């Protein structure tokens, strides 16, 4: 079948740089940064336990609850018990905040608390101060807003107003209440804050309160639990959690587990390898997950991420709420947290505790080895499952804080980093979510690790983070992570993808950041980039060039280092790189290198001139983006040498003159954007300030690549995707069209006199080109390009090609005819421009690319199979433009004075033919050397060769016709004509059909002869015919007379 | 930092 031919055809000018507009992605407002870092410098422990005496308000039961801070006061005397309880509570709080000035107050008086609070506030005027109160030994707070303490003789409880309590304290502070009606204390505190606010007109959000109970509710009195329950939850969450779990009915599932075994649990809270440390780690992760999933982002950042002590207190407050809900006790906090007792993660916590403590009897008795919990592994498996179909922006995964926690240890660090990188690959929203969770400091700390297996994952994560947010450069430079990135980039054994990832990271780090530029310069990054400049990888070279450009941006020391290393000479090689992106990056780097001369010695001037001349040979470039980067480079040149350019400009109203000529050439550029930039630059020189400098968005556009997902399969490879289905339908339609055309041709050719439609055009139809498959013909005028249809018979579009008056559209072609067709329109002056969306309903005309070629009119011959494009005209030169590399590949001399009137080629062979104005039809074979490219040259005409077209068949027969109208069919293997025919004395235009040997000619007397290769008369249509065109498949012919009428003919 | 990252070199 013919389907394979369509599939294996490169699509010229169909890439990211052509489709997407070259601009930088707007940076989002990254609010993941922490606004301030508070610290609990001091902690106040006020313990009104009243050991040995029961408050009158509550009549305790005979067994009651005698456990305070895991201590039984009655067994060791009143004063000793009180002191040891204070010390134990201080130890418990130190477990979370070891560095803080703890000042215990044991049954104090109002004056004692006053002095303590005032001294602590004076010590820490702008830092958090924790105030812990235990009202177990004193009567309940009253509605008036007072807290009861003891007098000197301990004979009566004297009140302490909350108003004065917070007067002694400061705005930055957190209060922890362990009383019966602590909700009353919280309410009174809020009322006093409102009173202060009212009085101020003629400290509510800053203060944080944690209360054991609501105002009405009472603390539990069950003997099993400790009397001091809320503080036990806040400060020793694991012990109380295990005790509570052992008190539930779930123990029935696990016989042989008792509180006695819990008391003898091995391990400590720090070593995560031990059972108790693992349980603490799991509890921390579960509480963090619950807080992140339930609380809003702002409140979560304020509470669980501001400082260690408050975050731990609230993480344990979640457990306190869950535990005390079962006893008709509702803890209260100043910022009302939505309830978390029903969260699904508590079930996972229960399961993890069950699995951990199911092995405890074996550990205690048999002394077996403790197997690590599969909790983290299972959670990471769940995260991977979510990522499997997490492409859509659905609800964020609940395991992000779990990934954060598992990153801390090394048991699952590699898998955690891999999953995190996969998540960040999803897009900028994923990285924003990750940074909000708070991975940034820990990922930054990871760079200190010397483990060689972490380099790829870490560089992937950091490249993503820097792509979404560029403010991390300061943090990276502060932590000396750029040394880690340099070490990564200095390893040839590392895969190229990670090396270019690190190159992008370094480029972002030194992007307009003097500190980072200096740090990298002291890191010999210039040498590292130079050694890895010629690597066989387009993206790596592009980003190394971009990094080199950004290193010496307004940095004289970097420029000197590059000069010592001969950076410019080595970078010159990239100017010929086939990939346009690398060429643009090299041009940008050279321009930045030039822009910071800063009036150095004559050597600097010589090097600047050398770079200017090396860039001045880049004008004849196919890529408009590279030409724009070049224009920016010459603008930097002008800024460096403003006075010289001003003198040169005033001279005409020899180095700088050449650059002025280059800028003038770039000013009359086919691409509107490049022309506008060049004209702005020149006008900036005419009126001779800093505002004239303009920076293109190429660097940011390239940086946008790392923001997009890379791991996932491209949409093109997707077999069931809509785009591939549409392409398959288009190819099926093309195959059907070819089959129908072949069937029609096999039936012979009959007289074609049918006039499908007759219309009128605003201008003279110059060149008419048929779209091979879709029913559209592009008719080009002097100042417009019309697109008509021969089925609907309606004008579709009317362009303004953009060329000046003196110019004219001579040649036209249909790039990518099989699908996603473009229109190449080449004017007589050399300007070649490509159009897209030229016959669409919902899309306006678009310009893909354009580039001044060369520099009879001008002739163009597109070759889809090999992707080459050949241009010729009045010049004695046949240029060979390659759309893949967007550079002129070969330059075969014409070797004749006359202009090239026509141009054609034979598919699958190098048989470039060219009709000449004098009459000679020359054949060129590009396989051999340029001097021997000429193959044959036969001269049997003395007139302009209207069309020396070639037949695509293997036995190519060059049908050359001149103004004299004599047809002479030639062959590449015979220096003499095979068939000589004479048709019209005066000929104006003609076209030839490769599939059907039908030669359509014109006449001055309105005649239109459509004859055969044998010269047999077929038709003589009676109406200057200046444009004929044959549909490449159908036997369709379009005739446009001197009058602006367009007609298409067909055989029945 | 809120948490304690260990085993970092």
């Amino acid at each position: 079948e013919a389907d394979l031919t369509d599939w294996n055809l490169p699509l010229a000018f169909m890439k990211k740089r052509h489709c997407e507009k070259i601009e930088g992605s707007k940076s989002l407002a990254q609010s993941w940064r922490m606004k301030d870092r508070m610290k609990t410098v001091s902690v106040a422990l006020v313990l009104c336990l009243n050991v040995g005496v029961d408050p009158p308000d509550v009549v305790k039961t005979t067994p009651c609850a005698r456990l305070e801070c895991w201590i039984d006061p009655l067994s060791m005397g009143p004063q000793k018990a009180l002191e040891t309880i204070g010390a134990n509570l201080q130890k418990q709080y130190e477990n979370w905040q070891p560095r803080a000035r703890y000042k215990q107050s044991l049954d104090p008086t109002v004056d004692e608390v006053k002095k303590l609070c005032t001294s602590l506030r004076r010590n820490a005027k702008e830092e958090r101060v924790l105030f812990h109160y235990n009202g177990h030994g004193v009567p309940r707070p009253t509605v008036n807003g007072e807290v009861w303490v003891f007098n000197k003789n301990y004979t009566q409880y004297i009140p302490l107003s909350i108003y004065d309590l917070q007067t002694w304290m400061g705005s930055p502070s957190i209060f922890v209440y362990d009383c019966s009606n602590a909700g009353l204390i919280v309410k009174s505190f809020k009322q006093f804050a409102l009173q202060r606010e009212q009085e101020l007109e003629v400290s509510m959000k800053n203060c944080i309160q944690l209360a054991a109970c609501e105002a009405t509710e009472l603390l539990p009195m069950i003997p099993d639990l400790p009397a001091d329950l809320f503080t036990s939850c806040l400060t020793t969450p694991i012990k109380i959690a295990l005790r509570w779990f052992c008190m539930q009915k779930c123990v029935s599932l696990v016989p042989g587990v008792t509180l006695d075994l819990i008391e003898k649990i091995p391990g400590r809270l720090n070593d995560r390898r031990t059972p108790l440390g693992e349980l603490n780690w799991i509890f921390t992760a579960i509480t963090d997950t619950i807080a992140w999933n339930v609380l809003p982002r702002d409140l979560f950042q304020k509470l669980f991420r501001q400082d260690l002590l408050v975050a731990s207190l609230f993480r344990n407050f979640l457990l306190a709420e869950r535990i005390m809900r079962s006893y008709n006790c509702t803890p209260v906090s100043s910022p009302r947290l939505p309830p978390t007792y029903m969260h699904a993660m508590w079930q996972a916590w229960d399961l993890a505790v069950d699995i951990c403590l199911s092995q405890l009897p074996t550990i205690i008795e048999e002394g077996t080895a403790f197997r690590h919990s599969p909790f983290f592994a299972e959670q990471l498996t769940a995260f991977q499952v979510w990522l499997t179909m997490g492409v859509e922006n659905r609800n964020p995964p609940e395991q992000l804080p779990i990934v954060l926690q598992v990153l801390l240890s090394q048991v699952h660090r590699l898998r955690a980093l891999d999953l995190l990188g996969r998540f960040l690959d999803l897009g900028p929203w994923a990285v924003s979510l990750a940074l909000s969770v708070g991975i940034f400091p820990y990922v930054l700390k990871l760079l200190q690790s010397s483990a060689r297996e972490l380099r790829p994952l870490l560089v992937f994560i950091w490249a993503k983070i820097l792509a979404v947010d560029s403010s991390c450069q300061a943090d990276l430079v502060k932590d000396n992570g750029h040394k880690y990135f340099l070490s990564v980039l200095a390893d040839p054994y590392m895969p190229a993808e990670h090396r270019t990832m690190t190159a992008f990271i370094l480029a972002v780090i030194v992007n307009s950041y003097h500190t980072g530029q200096e740090a990298c310069l002291q890191g010999n990054l210039i040498a590292i980039c130079l050694e890895q400049l010629n690597d066989p990888h387009p993206l790596l070279r592009q980003w190394v060039a971009i990094c080199l450009g950004r290193i010496w941006q307004n940095f004289d020391s970097a420029r000197w280092c590059g000069v010592r290393d001969s950076a410019h000479e080595k970078l010159y090689s990239l100017l010929s790189d086939p990939i346009p992106e690398v060429r643009c990056a090299a041009v940008f780097a050279l321009g930045t290198f030039v822009g910071n001369s800063a009036e150095r010695t004559d050597h600097s001037t010589t090097i600047d001139h050398n770079v200017a001349m090396m860039l001045a040979q880049l004008v004849s470039d196919g890529s408009p983006m590279v030409r724009k980067e070049l224009v920016v480079a010459l603008s930097h040149l002008v800024v460096q040498y403003e006075s010289n350019f001003c003198t040169v400009a005033l001279q005409f109203i020899s180095v700088y003159t050449q650059i002025w000529r280059v800028l003038l050439h770039l000013a009359a550029d086919p691409y509107p954007e490049v022309s506008d930039v060049a004209m702005k630059v020149l006008n900036s020189i005419a009126y001779k300030f800093i505002s004239a400098t303009v920076q293109t968005g190429f660097c940011d556009w390239s940086a946008r690549y790392f923001a997009q997902p890379v791991m996932k399969i491209p949409e093109e490879h997707d077999l069931e995707s809509q785009i591939r289905k549409e392409r398959e339908w288009r190819f099926l339609r093309n195959s059907r069209v070819r089959r129908q055309a072949q069937q029609v041709i096999q039936k012979g050719i009959t007289r074609l006199d049918d006039q499908i439609f007759l219309n009128r055009n605003p201008g003279v139809p110059s060149v008419v080109k048929f779209h091979p498959f879709t029913p559209c013909i592009a008719v080009a005028d002097k100042d417009s390009i019309c697109f008509w249809d021969w089925e609907k018979g309606e004008k579709l579009d009317y362009f303004h090609n953009g060329n000046p008056r003196y110019t004219r559209v001579t040649a036209m072609e249909y790039l990518n005819g099989q699908d996603c067709s473009l229109l190449l329109t080449a004017t007589d002056d050399g300007a070649i421009r490509v159009w897209k969306n030229f016959a669409d309903l919902e899309k306006n005309p678009e310009m893909v690319t354009a580039w001044q070629g060369l520099s009879a009119g001008m002739v163009v011959d597109w070759e889809q199979e090999t992707g080459l494009l050949m241009s010729s005209g009045d010049v004695r030169i046949v240029r060979i433009w390659d759309t893949d590399r967007e550079m002129k590949v070969q330059d075969i001399p014409t070797g004749a004075d006359s202009c090239v009137t026509s141009l054609s080629c034979d598919s699958h062979r190098s048989l470039i033919v060219a009709g000449l104005g004098d009459g000679s039809i020359r054949v060129y074979d590009r396989r051999m050397a340029l001097s021997e490219c000429r193959v044959m040259t036969y001269r049997e005409h003395t007139a302009w060769v209207v069309k020396a077209s070639l037949q695509k068949r293997p036995d190519g027969h060059i049908v050359s016709v001149s103004v004299n109208g004599d047809v002479r069919i030639f062959d590449p293997r015979m220096p003499e004509s095979v068939n000589v025919l004479q048709i019209v004395k005066g000929l104006t235009a003609l076209d030839i059909h490769p599939q059907a040997d039908l030669i359509a000619c014109g006449s001055v007397n309105q005649f239109t002869a459509i004859y055969n290769s044998s010269g047999e008369l077929i038709n003589n249509i009676k109406y200057a015919i200046s444009c004929l065109a044959f549909h490449p498949h159908w036997p369709h012919l379009a005739v446009g007379s001197n009058d602006y009428y367009i007609s298409v003919y067909s055989v029945e | 930092r809120v948490f304690f990252m260990d085993d970092v070199e």
